[PDB]
C-alpha cells in the first residue's frame, strides 16, 4: 500500500523516460479498455478525438512519431481513485524532435491489475498542448 | 517492489543506466588522460 | 446509461455555474472521502495539500472566497474509466472577483452512486493555474 | 420531422439529459437555484 | 408545406435549447454563405463584422465563447419570405457566463435546403443587445 | 466611375430613411412601399393582452396605415444593420424610438425582408416588415 | 529525475569536446575514435596540388594519425552544429582554427557523421571525418 | 550502383543548377523526415530554426529569398555513410541578390528513397556561411 | 518564508467574508467590528420617503443592528475592491445581494472604511460602514 | 469646521459639473500618491488596474475620453473619517457618449490638504458600474 | 470658502457660461432637448 | 466677453451632442450664406461642393443619414479671429451606424450674432475624414 | 544567534508576527461561529 | 561558524520582510561606509548612481517610496567572501504600491561588524529592475 | 589606485573578451580558494555547486565547453567594498554556440593581491540566466 | 540513369534554355558580364 | 589654428580609443543637431535612420551596443572644409563582439564650437561597412 | 506645385550622377566642379609606399586630373549617402568601382564636401574631394 | 590643448588604466591574445 503520491511520481518519471527512450515500447503501458489522447488537430479545426485499445494506442502513439522528446515536468500531483486507483495531474514542456518546447496538460489514470501486488496499468491518458486549445 | 506497465522491476533503470560514451573509451576514460595537465 | 462526453459536459457546465452563483453550496457535489486540491500556494510556496470530506471541502471552499467567478471554458474532454466512472479533463479561464483571467486546469473524476441510478458524485477534484506554477 | 442543418430527429434532445444530476442535487435544483435568484 | 409560424417557435427552440446546451455544435445549424453577425468582438467592441460559412461561423462562435447562456424568449414572430422562406424576428432576455438579463433581439432568415422536404438552415442570423446601442 | 450596385447596407440604410421620413411627412402614401404579396406588423395590441397578428396585403396595408392614422410623429433611428438574403433580396433590421401624436419617446423592434420588383432594377418592396414596440412586449 | 537520452546537439558538442581535446593530449589515441569502416580525411594535399584522397579503416585511420604526428597541438572551437540522422547517428557540422605543432592557427572546415555502436546504449564511434583548411581549398 | 563521390559531384552540381535557376522547386529535393537549417534571421541573424517537411523547407526557401543566387563550389568531398547512404561536404562562395562572394560550407546527407535505384534524397542539409561565425 | 504583511485588496476581502459570515450566523455580534467613533448606515428609510440617516457610536450600531431582526440573512458578494487610504487604513466598496429573514434578493450598494488599531498589528475595525439597498434610492 | 455631509454634497455637484464640462481638468482634483480606479479598460474590459499620480490619473481620464457624459444622482451619503478626511459615497446614473443611462457606485476619499483650511483633495476615487457585475 | 484641488472659489462657475447659445437654440433649449425626452 | 476657448470647448460640446440625438435639429446652428462641406467623396472622388444656406444644410444633413452619431474628441483648438469670430479645428473619432471610429477633422468659423450679445452662428463648417484623403 | 544591523534577536519576527484580526476578536473566533453550520 | 547560505538566506528574509513591513527601518541594515543602489532612472534614461553613507541611504530609502512591497524569490545563492563576509545574489519579482510586479536583479555585500559573534552589517547592495535594463 | 567603476569596467571587458578568445584559458582570472558558479541545471533543478580552486575553475568551465559565446552587456555597476575588492553585477546576454541569446547576471567579488598594486584576482564569480529561475 | 528528389531524365537539364536571349545580347553574354566582371 | 591633418590623426585617435574602451560616453563627441547614421538595422538592416542630438545619438549607440570593438585604422585623410571645419574620412578594419576584421570607411565632419579655441565636435557623423554594399 | 528645393541626398545623388558622367565622357571638364579653395586627392601614391598627398587649388585640381590619364573609364557606383553640413553644405560618401583604361574593376572609396556657391541658389562646388582605391589602402 | 566634445585634456587618457591588470596577466597580455587572432 504505497503513498499515490510517489506512485504517480514514479509512474510520470518512467512513462516520460519511456517516451524518448523506446516512443515504440510505451503501448505496454496501457491495457483493454485504456483510451489515449496526445492534442491533435484536423481539418475541421476541433482538437482530435480518442483512440481505445492497446493496439490502437500502439499504432497512434507510431503515428505521433515521438523521436527525442524531452519533458520538463512542472507539476505532478497524484491522489487516490475507485479501486485503489491514481489519478495524476501534470503539467509541463515537451519539445518533440528537438524543437521548441510547448505548454502541455496531462491526465493520467491508473488502475490496479488485481493480480500482482503494487501492478498498476494506464487506465486512461489524455494529453493537450497549451497552443492547441488556448 | 513498485512496477508498473507489466515491467519487469528496475527493467527502465536497467535499460537507461548507460552513459554516453564514444569509441571503446570508459566512462571518464578522457578526463582521466586530460588530467596529467595542470 | 449516457455518455461520459454528455455526463462529463453537463457536470461541467452544472459545477461552473454553481461556482459563480452560490460558491456556498458547492459543498454538495461532493461526498465522503472525496479529495479537494484547489489550491496552488501555501506558507512554503508549494502546491497545497488535499481535504478530505464533506466538510473540510466546505471549509475550504469558503476559504478561497470566490466573489463572481466569472470561468471560460476553453476545452473540456471526458473518458470513461474504472468503476463506470467519468474523468474529465477542463482547460479555460478563471477570473475571481472579476480580476485578470488565470489559465487553468482542472480534473474531475466522478463516481457513480451504487443506490440511485444515473447519480454521479465528485469523488476527485483536482485544480491548477499556469502563473503558479510556470 | 422538421430538422435543421444537418440534425438527425432528436439529436438534441439526446444530447438534453434532464435525469442527469451530481451530488444530492435534486433534478432541475442547480438550474432553479441559478434562474432568477 | 408547414406553418411558419410553427417553424419561428420550433426554431427557436431548438436553436436557444442546443445555445444553452452545447456551444460548439451552432454551426451546426449554419450552412454555406449564410450570413452571421453578433454584438461584435474588438479591442473596443464597436465594429461588428459578419461571418460567413459554416468554419468562420464556428470559429467566431467559439472566439465569443458562449457558457451556459439563459435565455428568456419574451416574444417570437415567423413570417413568410421569398423562396418560402422563415423569417423569424425574436426579441428575448439573454444571460451569458451568468450575467444580467440583458435584453436582446435577433432576427433569423431560413431558407430550405430544397434536398429534404420540412427542413431549413440559417441563411442569415443577425443578434443585437439594447445596452450597446439604446 | 465604375457604376457599383449599391452595397446591401446601403440599400438597407436609404430605405429606412425613405420609409420612416415619408412615414412622418405623409403616411396616406405608404402603402405604395409594399407589394401583392406584404405581411406587416406594426407595434400590434389587441383586445386580448397579446400581440395583434400580421397583415398579408397591400390595400389592407393602406386600410391598416389608416387605422393607426400617424400625424406628425417623431421618429430617432437608433441601428440599422443590412445584409443579403435569398433571391438578392436585403434584410434590414432596425431599432430606435418613434412617437406617434407627440407621445413619449417608445423603444421598438423592427425587421425587413426586400425583394427585388423584376422589371426594373435596383427596384425593392417590402415583403416583410415586422415592427413592435418594447413596452408591448415586455 | 527522467532519463532522458542526450539530444543530437548535446552528444555532437560533447564528442567535438572529447575529440579536440583528446587530440591535444593523446594524438596516438584518437584511431580509438574510429570503426572498422570508418572514413576520414584530415586537412591533407598529395604530391600533385589537389586535396588528398581518405583513408577507409581504424588501421588506416592509426597509420594516418601516426602520419601528421600531432604534437601539443592548439584547437579552437568556433562553430559546432549536430543533426539527427538516419540510423540513429548524428551528422556534426564543426569550424574553428587548428594550429599543430606550434604555428600559426589555421581556418579549419570540417563534417562528423556518428553511428550507434550497437552493442551498447548510447555509444557512437566516428563513421565519417572530413577536414580541409581554408588555406589547402581557398 | 554508382561511387559515392560521382553521386556527390552529380547532385552538388545539380542542387546548385537548380538553385541558381528556380528556387522555388528545391523542396523536391527533401521528403518529409528532411532536416534543413540555412543561415538563420529571428532577431539579429544568430537563431537558426531547424525546419522538416517539404511545406516547412519550401516556406523557409522562400522566406531565404534566394534570387539569381551565383555559387562557385571550391570543394566537394563525398562519402559513404549509414544505410548506403552518402555524405557531401562542399565548400563555396556565395553571392545571393548579387552581393560579393561569401565563404560557405554546406554538408547534405542524402539517403536512398528504395523505390528507384539510384535514387537520392536530402535527408540532411546544413548551410554556414564562414563570414558569420568566424 | 517572508512573513510580510497583507496587501490592501486581501485585507478587504478577508474582512468582508468575516463580516458578512458573522452577519449571518451571529448579527448580535457584529457590533465588534467598530470602534468609538464608527459612522455605521445599514439601508435605512424615514418616514419621509428619504433615506435615513447614519449613527455614531458603537452603542449606536448595537442597537440599530438589535433594531433590524438581522436574522438568518442570506448574502452573496458579486464585488469587493479594497485601497489603501489616510492612516494605513483600507477603504473598501462591496457589490452584492442580501436578503434578511429569506425574503428575495435585493441589491446593495456598500462602502467600508477601516482603520487600524495601532495598539496591535494588522487589526483593523470599521470606523465607517455606508450600506443602502438600491431599491429605496433607484 | 465644514460639515462632513456639507462638503461631500458640495464635491459631488463640483465634482460632476467638471466631469460633465471639461473632463481634461479632472485630475486638478487629484494630487500625490493618491488612487484612481474606474471600471474596466482591457481587451476583456474585466481587469482595470488603478493608477496613482496626477499625471497617471490624466493619462487615464483622457483615454477613457469622456464626451458629454452626463450624470443623475440618485443618492450620496458622506461621513468623518481619519486624519479629519471625508467618504463620500455615490449613487448615480452615468451616461458617456450620449448612451443610455447606467446605474453606478463611486467611492470617494477626500484629505484636507493642510495648507489651507477646508481644503480637500481626492485621495481615494473608486467608480463601478452595474452591468460590470450580477 | 471651501475648495477642491486647486480650484478657486467660483472657478469652474466662471468655467460654467450659462448664457452661451448657439444657433436660434434658447439658452439650456439644447440641454432641455439631450436630457429625458 | 467669454474667452474663445471656452466658446470653442462649448460649441464642440454642444454641436456633438446635438449630432448624436437630434441629426434633423442640426440646421439650426447655421445660418444664412453659411458653409457646410461635411461629406465624402464624390463620382470621381474628388471633395464634395459646399452647400449654402439652411435649407442646403438641412437637405445635407439628412442625406448624410446620421444615424447614432458616437464622437470620441481628440483635440479642440479655439481662437479668436476677425469680426470678433472664433475658429475652432477639432480632430477625433467618428462613427455613424455603430461602424469602425474613423478619424477625421473639422473646422468651424462662428460669427456673432449682430442683434443679441453673446450668441454665435456656425458661418463655416468644414468637415473631413483621414481615409478618404489618406 | 545571526542577527544583522543592529537588531537584537528576533526583533524582525516579533515585529512582523501578528495575524491579521478585525474588531475584539482575536483570531478565531469568526471560524468558530461558523463552524457550528455544517 | 555558520554556512554562508544559511546566513545569506536569512539575510534575504529579514531584509525583504523589513522592507515591505517597515521600509523606514531599512537604514540600520547598512553602515558607515554602505553603498546604494535601487534602480532609478533620470535624464537620459541612465540608471541612478549609488549613495553613501547611512544618512544618504536612509534618505534614498525614504525617497524611493516603499509602500506595502510584495516580493517573490526565485533564486538565492549565497557565498563566502574576504573577512568571513557573504555574498549574495537575489533572483526576483518586486511589486511597489500593491502595483503590477516587476522582475528584479540584486546583489548584496554582507561583513562582519568585528565584536559581536554572528552579526552582519550590509556593507554594499545593488538593485536594478529588469525593465529598466534590458 | 583606480576608481572601482573603472576596475570593475576594464575587468568586465577583458573576461568578457577573453571568455569568447580563449575560454579553456579563463582559470588564471582566479586563484586560491575562489567561489565559481557559473552552471545551469542539476537533478534539483535551482541550485548549482560550487567549485573552488584554479584546478575546479577550469574542469567547470571545460566542462561549460565555451564555443564563440558572444556576450552583449547591457548594464555593469562597480562598486568599492571590504579590504580594497571590487563588487561588479553585470546584466546582459549570453550566446553560447550562436544560439539564441539569454539574459543573464553575473556576480564579481575581485580581491587584491597585497604583493602587486593593481592586481585584482576574481575571488567569488557567481552567474545566473532569467529563464533557469524564470 | 541516376536521379534525384523526383525528377526525371535530364528533366532540369531540357529546362535550363542556353539559347534563349534577350534583346542584343549574344547567348551569354549577361551571365559573361555579371561573372567575375 | 592647428593643422587640419594634426587635428584629424588627434581626433581619429581620441574617437576611438573612447570607442574600444566606453562606448556609452560616444555621444560626449557630440553636440546639438548633429547628424550620425552608422550601419543600420530597423527591420531588415538595410534602413539606415538618420539621428540627430545628443540624446538621440547615445540611444542608437546604445543600441548599437558595441562590446569591445576593435579597431585598425588602415588610413586617415584630414581637409579643411568651409568655417574652419575639419572633413576626416577614415578607412579601417572593424571587429564588434570579437568578431572578424570587416572593412569599414566613416566620415566626420567636425565643427568648431567658438567658445574655446582649438575644440571641435562632430557635426556629421557617416559610418558604413564596406561588405554592405558591393 | 511647392518648390521644395532639393534635399542633401538628392543633390548628394544628382551631382554624383553628373560627376562620374562627366568623368566617362568628358574628364577634361572635371576641373569645374572645384573651386578656388577646393581640396582634392584621386587615388595618390607616391614612389615612397605611402599615399600621396593633397591638391588645393582649381588650377593645380586641373593639372593633376589631367596628370592622370582619363579614358573611356567606367564607374559602378554602388553606395551613395549625402547629408546636410555646415553653411548649408552638403557631405557626401560615395563607394562604387572604377576602372580607367579598362583595367580590372578597381574598387575605391571617396569623400565629397559641397559648399554653396552663394552667388545663385541651389549652386554648389566641390569643397573637399578624397578618393583612394581599396587597393592602395588595404 | 586639442579636445573634442566636452572631454578635458587627458579625461579619457586616464580612462585608459593601461596598468590596470587581472589574475596573473602581463600587461597588455589579454589583448595580445585576441587581437593577434
Amino acid at each position: 500500500k504505497p503513498s499515490p503520491l510517489l506512485v504517480g511520481r514514479e509512474f510520470v518519471r518512467q512513462y516520460y523516460t519511456l517516451l524518448n527512450q523506446a516512443p515504440d515500447m510505451l503501448h505496454r503501458f496501457y491495457g483493454k479498455n485504456s483510451s489515449y489522447v496526445h492534442g491533435g488537430l484536423d481539418s475541421n479545426g476541433k482538437p482530435a478525438d480518442a483512440v481505445y485499445g492497446q493496439k490502437e494506442i500502439h499504432r497512434k502513439v507510431m503515428s505521433q512519431n515521438f523521436t527525442n522528446c524531452h519533458t520538463k515536468i512542472r507539476h505532478v500531483d497524484a491522489h487516490a481513485t475507485l479501486n485503489d486507483g491514481v489519478v495524476v495531474q501534470v503539467m509541463g514542456l515537451l519539445s518533440n524532435n528537438n524543437q521548441a518546447l510547448r505548454r502541455f496538460m496531462q491526465t493520467f489514470v491508473l488502475a490496479p491489475e488485481g493480480s500482482v501486488a503494487n501492478k498498476f496499468y494506464v487506465h486512461n491518458d489524455i494529453f493537450r498542448y497549451q497552443d492547441e486549445v488556448f | 517492489p513498485i512496477t508498473f506497465g507489466d515491467f519487469n522491476d528496475g527493467e527502465i533503470e536497467s535499460l537507461s543506466s548507460e552513459l554516453l560514451t564514444f569509441g571503446d573509451f570508459l566512462p571518464g576514460e578522457v578526463d582521466d588522460l586530460t588530467d596529467s595537465d595542470w
